[PDB]
RNA sequence: AGUAUGGGAGAGGAUGGUAGAAUUCCAGGUGUAGCGGUGAAAUGCGUAGAGAUCUGGAGGAAUACCGAUGGCGAAGGCAGCCAUCUGGCCUAAUACUGACGCUGAGGUACGAAAGCAUGGGGAGCAAACAGGAUUAGAUACCCUGGUAGUCCAUGCCGUAAACGAUGUCUACUAGCCGUUGGGGCCUUUGAGGCUUUAGUGGCGCAGCUAACGCGAUAAGUAGACCGCCUGGGGAGUACGGUCGCAAGACUAAAACUCAAAUGAAUUGACGGGGGCCCGCACAAGCGGUGGAGCAUGUGGUUUAAUUCGAUGCAACGCGAAGAAC
């Protein structure tokens, strides 16, 4: 602004979950308003990894979120933590969006399945910013 | 070939460049690398950071003579001075002393006229 | 002459020859040396130099 | 006002030696692809080897720190250290001469920098000039080079915002705070505190001034002598003369033309002056336009007519909330 402080909009919990976490990543993929297809894309996903692989979906998406997070930004300085997460969910839905599926749901649950081993385009761009922080 | 375990590092830091030079004792030169060798051409070549590639570069091909312990002078005002010399350390010598050898006239030669920029 | 004892880090040595070097103030005559200062000029500037020094000295008894 | 005897401070002057730092060049080792420079570049230097680093040599010019609102000198000016020759100033007490003083038309001496003459010297810098940039153009500012000159000896020139924009000499008129060179007193042991004198600074009463300001270093109160001014231009110009090798300097008008030209301060406005502050102004984000097809308005062109108005932001789906008659 210039002299205030605007607090952060607190963002309501999943109905489903209770999870912030999950809340964000539907508002991340959702575009003009339509949530009803969000929410579809992101459940789908949830439960196409818990088939894949028997593990809580809350509990693989926090450890995936956190092996994509980087760390830094670029001047080097410390990214503060919102935006490391902010960050990491545009890297995972832009990723997503360029594989060949049926459903965005389908993609979404493959490349998460994908990268849970380290291995997609999201972790390559870490691998690049980490490079370019060596740089600085 | 030679081998010697005690050297001396100069770092020429002017405005335009900054030039790292590794010899021994008794000022015989075995490397050196300058900011224009690494690229930044130009007006980058007075960047820190160019400064730190430089000192890197020199150092590790210093590493194959051999050196452990240097002594190291800096002379002229550049930005990369700081630089120049933490690089050494993250390459992995120690650096027993460094100290500052700028000449200054004692009132001798005329210096050029002032820019009217 | 910033000799390093046993065990200081790099960044030590680097800050203690940088406070070294900025009690020496050989940077300052570096940057005299560049261009070439007229002797109206430098009188101008010792007059004004010795004003503010007044200038300072009174604030200070105050 | 001056003289003799003791002591003191100082970049005061002239001559001759000498020391260290740095720049340039040269010779030689180590060593290998850049160096240099700018807002960004380029001209330029370099593989017959630079730049960097180490050793040695040559030469010229200037004296870091101390360094100071300090010091010395009539002014111009004077800074490493040492010797020689030499001028002035401050300070104490007696002694001595007895108005020997102040100013000064003509005259005469000194007089920054640039410039001139004869002979030397030449590191760095650098008018003129050459090239590279920038620009509509660049003749300039910026960059790479570079000759006079800057230095020395012997002479000339005689001008500067040569300024404190304040002629020299004398006496008197509240105070407060600094600093330089001396004298005296007091403590009391060594560092301080009071006075007095000659300089050098900052405030300020009275007084003065158009105002700004000055104010014991007067622009106050008075005295002595000298120089200079009489609206702005033409004009420090022409003619004559004197001086100078020259460049030029000094003395110095008129015709003609205008009703102004000036000083200080006040209110605004402006500044590619400075501080502070705000705004989707930027920053962080999410969507667009500029590309395609179509709708609509405008410019242009065309036409018998393509009715008229609106033109940077603040005209262009605007007047027109609706042209087949």
């Amino acid at each position: 602004p210039r002299r205030r402080v605007v607090a952060a909009r607190e963002i309501l919990p999943d109905p489903k979950f209770s999870s912030q976490t999950i809340a964000k990543f539907m508002n991340h993929v959702m575009q003009d308003g339509k949530k009803s297809i969000a929410e579809s894309i992101v459940y789908g996903a949830l439960e196409r990894v818990q088939e894949k692989n028997k593990v809580d979906p809350v509990e693989f998406f926090e450890t995936t979120l956190e092996k994509v997070r980087p760390m830094v930004e670029v001047v080097p300085m410390e990214v503060r933590p919102s935006r490391r997460t902010a960050l990491a969910m545009r890297w995972l839905v832009d990723a997503a969006a360029k594989r060949s599926e049926k459903t965005m749901a389908l993609r979404l649950a493959g490349e998460l399945l994908d990268a849970a081993e380290g291995k997609g385009a999201a972790i390559k761009k870490r691998e690049d910013v980490h490079r370019m922080a060596e740089a600085n | 070939t030679r081998t010697v375990s005690e050297g001396v590092a100069h770092i020429h830091a002017s405005f335009n460049n900054t030039i790292v030079t590794i010899t021994d004792r008794q000022g015989n030169a075995l490397a050196w690398a300058t900011s224009g060798g690494q690229g930044f051409r130009g007006s980058r070549k007075s960047t820190p950071f160019a400064a730190q590639v430089a000192a890197e570069v020199a150092g590790k091909a210093a590493l194959d003579y051999g050196l452990k312990n240097l002594d190291v002078l800096v002379k002229g005002p550049g930005p990369g001075r700081e630089s120049a010399v933490r690089a050494l350390g993250a390459v992995g010598y120690k650096i027993n002393s460094i100290t500052d050898v700028t000449p200054i006239p004692h009132n001798g030669c005329r210096p050029p006229k002032k820019r009217r920029v | 002459q910033v000799k390093l004892k046993e065990g200081e880090p790099v960044d030590v040595a680097i800050r203690r020859f940088k406070r070294s070097c900025e009690k020496a103030g050989v940077l300052a005559d570096v940057r005299k040396r560049e261009f070439y200062e007229k002797p109206t000029q430098e009188r101008k500037r010792k007059k004004a130099a010795a004003v503010k020094r007044y200038q300072k000295k009174l604030a200070r008894e105050s």
